[PDB]
RNA sequence: UUGUUAGGACCUAAACUCAAUAACGAAAGUAAUUCUAGUCAUUUAUAAUACACGACAGCUAAGACCCAAACUGGGAUUAGAUACCCCACUAUGCUUAGCCAUAAACCUAAAUAAUUAAAUUUAACAAAACUAUUUGCCAGAGAACUACUAGCCAUAGCUUAAAACUCAAAGGAC
């Protein structure tokens, strides 16, 4: 890294610099003065004080991108949710008063609670013990939890597409269908949990 | 005006009754640990027997007959049928230096009864048989 | 020479090491069980997860189920460390094994894993179903 | 010098100035911040003032004696004689 | 066998704590040294090994003694420098 | 079979703690209790071809027998187990009479009277060194705790104890 280890990630939160003196604890307070004596590394080129900026949907931007190619992996992303608010207006639109009140129309909703219900709370390890390869349960943190659901996503979805479907509305089609618990990547999910039970007995080794 | 450790002492009067009996009275628990299996058995102060368990006839076979665990099912099951008899109270008389030595008394108290004291009655000979030979491993 | 005594300055292994680990494990057990080793070590309530010998027999190796606290921890470890060196001598005098070699204790934090996937198990969905040496060179005026 | 034959007469020259500076003020007998934002000279610039070369065991030395002499009641020549061995910390 | 029976290694339990009962009867088997012997008791130690084992313990004993005494006998001189600076 | 017995019988075998003690005895050896008998003065050292003793194992005969345990059988283990681990059991360990006379029988220190300085680590390591007295013993290693000889209750035994021949080392302490 050509930043040297005293230099400070960057804040980049409009309304905690512009909050009253008082509404900050005294532990956030004591930063603030310790900064002014610190080195702050440069703002990333993706990191603004943007309303819209998403942190989730930013870093599953950045696992579908190939070579460096931002702007296409950004692109297929801005075409999935468009992809899926246009698909949920249309069933709002031709829906009757009852069930319109629960069809949601947010894409960034559908999206966040589209990863949580894929998100898997145990995980498998495979090891190899006397010639044999054990895979044994094991605890998923909050940081492995989330990349798995992510990885399992886009994965479904670049692979097991027919040939002339686009992404956008094969992910389209796959954020909705697991925001409803009923997916491929949901049964992934299951099928890992399945597992692990099965294992309880290999969890010693 | 304090507690006293030491036990009633036979043909005295003393003012300790559990559940309107004597000291003398109160059933005793016979703990055998040994060092492969738990045996315990309960009995009236008339030496009567009560109740009878250990982990052999729970269902612990072999190595696992010789563990706490194994122990401590044996002390709840002896619990239950001498609960079942009528008894309330009991003195823990543990022979054996094993490893269920414990947790044998351990069960008891979950099993429902209440230990008042805990003798000890290890033989320890005064000079007795000579013991097998040494192991060699 | 009590000062000079005392200061001390200066397929078979594998059936060999399977019941080595096995009695010892069995024999440390007894030994935690009782204030022989001492009143701290037997207040400690250690469990002992396995006995592992080194096919040298350099060393035995005790994993003890370790705790949350780091600070009970990090205090049962110097316990038990100090009095490693006592515990060889019980089980040498109660001829247990002729033979022991320097006993450490290893902590084994696996315990902790196992309850922890139970829980989040439970909790989970499922889902539906010489030459040069000698003078004759000095000697003749060579050098 | 008097301290030649020790090997180090300067670097034990001052720990003698030092030590009998204490000795006064503690026989003799407010708030001792009258310097902030300053740092201890580090070995390098102490061996330039001796001129002579110094261990980590002689540095760390000197300056608990040092500290000593803060702690206790300084007069004005104290607060002069410290400040030599203090030098500003870069801003 | 003789004897009384409830007098001898015999705890009375206090409020229901029956564990530290067999806690306290365990420091008193120990400090007797009921269970050195019992442990001892189950293998035969051959007498020309007991008396290596006896004179070995007695020998440890005096060593250990004495080496705390050293270290004991100068705890007190174990303070702040008085001399700091010299 | 097991567990309990403040039931009975037995008096086999061994003597916890004390013993963190250092006593007694020529050595071997000896520590549950009581009682009886009992250790003692030769100036001191110095003894065999004589006399008397001498752990354990072993032999002989009649008993005892809780427990332990060569051997033996069974079980497991391992490529093999003729072992180590587990179970059963015998000689044997005990008593009464003899016999055998062997140990790393070692404090690896002969006994006795000195001295602590003789400018003594007088190699080193043990256990500071050293003088005198008397006896025993030793003279490179292996061959050799052997062969032969004599004595012995010993008969696959003990004590006594060489040579041929081979090597230039063997050995001790660091
Ligand atoms: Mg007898
Ligand atoms: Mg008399
Ligand atoms: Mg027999
Ligand atoms: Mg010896
Ligand atoms: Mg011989
Ligand atoms: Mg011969
Ligand atoms: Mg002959
Ligand atoms: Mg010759």
């Amino acid at each position: 890294s050509r930043y040297a280890p005293e230099f400070r990630e960057p804040l980049i939160d409009k309304e905690y610099y512009r909050k009253p003196v008082a509404e900050l604890t005294e532990e956030e307070k004591y930063d603030q003065e310790l900064k002014k004596t610190q080195f702050i590394k440069a703002a990333a080129a993706t990191e603004t004080s943007s309303v819209f900026a998403d942190p989730v949907i930013s870093k599953f931007t950045n696992m579908m991108m190939k070579g460096g190619n931002k702007v296409l992996a950004r692109s297929l992303m801005a075409q999935t949710l468009e992809a899926v608010k246009r698909k949920q207006f249309e069933k709002y639109r031709a829906a009757s008063a009852e069930e319109q009140a629960t069809i949601e129309r947010n894409p960034y909703r559908i999206f966040h609670e589209a990863l949580k219900n894929c998100e898997p709370v145990i995980g498998l390890v495979p090891i190899l013990k006397g010639g044999h390869f054990y895979q044994v349960p094991v605890p998923l943190a909050d940081r492995r939890r989330r990349f798995l659901a992510m990885k399992w996503m886009i994965t479904e979805c670049r692979e097991n597409k027919p040939r002339r479907t686009l992404m956008p509305e094969k992910l389209s089609h796959e954020l909705l269908e697991a925001f409803h618990n009923r997916g491929p990547v949901i049964k992934r999910k299951h099928n890992m949990h399945k597992m692990a039970e099965a294992n309880r007995a290999l969890a010693h080794y | 005006s304090r507690f006293s450790l030491y036990p009633p002492v036979p043909g005295q009067e003393s003012s300790l009754q559990w559940a309107g009996m004597k000291f003398e009275d109160v059933p005793i628990a016979h703990i055998k640990a040994t060092y492969n299996n738990t045996q315990i058995q309960v009995v009236s102060a008339t030496n009567a027997s009560l109740a009878r368990a250990s982990c052999g006839t729970e269902g612990f076979r072999n190595a696992k007959k010789g563990t706490g665990i194994a122990a401590q099912t044996a002390g709840i099951a002896a619990a239950a049928k001498a609960t079942g008899k009528g008894v309330t109270h009991i003195r823990v008389v543990v022979k054996g230096m094993g490893p269920g030595r414990w947790s044998a008394i351990k069960g008891l108290t979950m099993g429902g009864l209440e230990v008042i004291s805990i003798t000890d009655n290890t033989p320890v000979p005064h000079x007795g048989c000579r013991p097998r030979k040494a192991r060699r491993l | 020479n009590l000062l000079k005594k005392f200061a001390s300055k200066t397929k078979e292994d594998s059936i060999r090491l399977r019941v080595l680990n096995g009695l010892l494990y069995k024999s440390l057990t007894e030994l935690l069980c009782t204030p022989q080793v001492s009143q701290e070590v037997y207040d400690l309530n250690v469990e002992l997860s396995k006995v592992s010998v080194t096919s040298d027999f350099s060393a035995c190796r005790v994993y003890w189920k370790t705790g949350v606290s780091a600070e009970q921890n990090k205090h049962t470890e110097s316990v038990l460390q100090r009095s490693a060196a006592y515990m060889r001598h019980l089980l040498i005098s109660q001829q247990t094994l002729r033979n022991v070699p320097p006993i450490v204790f290893v902590q084994d934090k696996r315990d902790l894993v196992l309850a922890e996937v139970d829980r989040l198990l439970a909790e989970a969905d499922f889902g539906p179903p010489h030459r040069d040496a000698s003078p004759r060179s000095f000697l003749l005026g060579e050098e | 010098h008097f301290l030649f034959y020790t090997g180090k007469q300067s670097y034990y020259s001052l720990m003698h100035d030092v030590y009998g500076k204490v000795m006064q003020l503690e026989k003799h007998r407010a708030e001792s911040r009258d310097l902030i934002g300053s740092r201890w000279l580090i070995k390098e610039e102490l061996e330039e003032m001796l001129v002579e070369k110094l261990s980590d065991e002689d540095y760390a030395q000197f300056i608990r004696l040092l500290e000593k002499l803060l702690t206790l009641p300084c007069g004005p020549a104290e607060e002069e004689f410290v400040q030599r061995f203090r030098r500003s910390v870069t801003i | 066998a003789k004897h009384l029976k409830f007098i001898a290694r015999t705890v009375m339990v206090q409020e229901g704590n029956v564990e530290g009962a067999y806690r306290t009867l365990n420091r008193i088997l120990t400090t007797d040294g009921l269970t050195e012997v019992i442990s001892r008791r189950r293998y035969y130690e051959k007498p020309c090994r007991r008396r290596q084992r006896e004179s070995y313990e007695t020998c440890r004993r005096i060593y250990n003694m004495e080496m705390a005494r050293k270290i004991n006998f100068l705890m007190r001189k174990n303070r702040a420098d008085p001399w700091l600076g010299c």
